[PDB]
């Protein structure tokens, strides 16, 4: 109730609120600088998956075990998260979203192993408990593939055993910049769809491949797989920085209603105390 | 991978520099350490600004006003 103590609050609400602003303009700076990069790699996805369309295009007598469901088992979940707090409800709204749909196969009480990417979701997987048979940190704002070719490496090697049946991977889709959906897919089945490009005028002549088609389309399709991973996790990077905007410039609209209640309660303080003292030199002088 | 023809000659560039010839690397490197050293930069903003400020003021505001 002292009127230092709430000068000294009002000055450090002040203080904060002035960094968390300076922190929002350069959340909105780093936003665009990943939008971009996702531009960048996007026609590469788009021109890949137009590859892996004529990759599938070709031996089609072939067929790759990557295109068929076995008795669905041995769940896979890939989780990217923050490795930082203050990103919002993103990393617990995904995480929410996570545990329900692992009631789901634990309805019908099938297997669940998950892989980590952010450090709350590592921290996170620790106190929950089980097993985890992949976990990175510090990735960065723009990792090399490399950073994340081992766990994706490590899973595609578990799973060509036949020990799993098929990878439920986890992300954050960017619609705005205000608004992100918590997002699960399936990614280790694949099926073309609006890929009749180069169909209705394909070339009447065989393409004939001097290096063995049979096995270059294997080289490609892990290239797919790591390919798509990036491309998600880079998305998930870039959507992360989108949360922490509106996060800061909310905290700073907080910060400013209640300074303004603080002055209110300051300015009563000070009148009181005003009061109180001409009160007492008053009656003091009264008296002598 | 790669795929050519006189219409487009595209290319799948898993490891790959317009550096001149084999064994160039050394400015990635550099650029690699630039980008860890900006990561490392960005943290320590991010977790002086989001912890030190806001835990000091919200425990100066968990002391009551009055």
């Amino acid at each position: 109730a002292n009127l230092k103590e709430i000068r000294a609050k009002v000055a450090s609400i002040k203080s904060t609120q002035k960094i968390t602003r300076a922190m929002q303009m350069v959340a909105a700076s780093k936003m665009r600088r990943a939008q971009e990069r996702m531009a960048q790699g996007r026609p590469y996805a788009d021109n890949m998956r137009r590859v892996i369309a004529h990759l599938v295009q070709a031996n089609p007598e072939y067929k790759h075990r990557y295109m068929v469901d076995r008795p669905v088992k041995r769940v896979g979940y890939i989780i990217v998260s923050s490795d930082r707090g203050l990103a919002g409800g993103l990393n617990i709204n995904l995480f929410k979203k996570v545990v329900q749909h692992v009631k789901a196969q634990q309805e019908q009480s099938i297997e669940v192993q998950f892989a980590l990417i952010g450090q709350k979701a590592v921290s996170f997987f620790k106190n929950y408990g089980g097993k985890v048979l992949g976990a990175t940190t510090q990735i960065g704002d723009a990792p090399s593939l490399e950073q994340l070719t081992g766990s994706v490496q490590v899973m595609l090697d578990a799973f060509d055993k036949g020990e799993l049946d098929r990878i439920y991977l986890v992300s954050n889709g960017f619609v705005n910049a205000m608004t992100q959906k918590p997002k699960v897919e399936q990614l280790v089945p694949l099926a073309p769809a609006e890929e009749g490009d180069d169909l209705n005028r394909t070339y009447g002549w065989d393409y004939i491949y001097e290096p063995e088609a049979e096995e270059l389309l294997n080289g490609l399709l892990v290239r797919y797989i790591e390919s798509m991973v990036y491309q998600g996790v880079i998305e998930n990077v870039a959507c992360e920085q989108s949360a922490r905007m509106v996060a800061m410039k909310a905290a700073t609209d907080n910060a400013g209603q209640l300074i303004k209640d603080l002055q209110l309660i300051y300015n009563k303080l000070r009148q009181a105390a005003i009061t109180q003292e001409i009160s007492e030199i008053v009656g003091g002088a009264a008296a002598v | 991978v790669l795929e050519v023809q006189p219409h487009v000659v595209t290319v799948l560039a898993d490891t790959a520099i317009r550096a001149d010839n084999l064994d160039e690397a050394a400015i990635l490197e550099a650029r690699k350490n630039a980008e860890q050293l900006l990561a490392n930069q960005k943290s320590d903003l991010d977790s002086a600004a989001a912890l030190a400020a806001l835990a000091e003021t919200a425990a100066q505001l968990e002391t009551i006003r009055k």
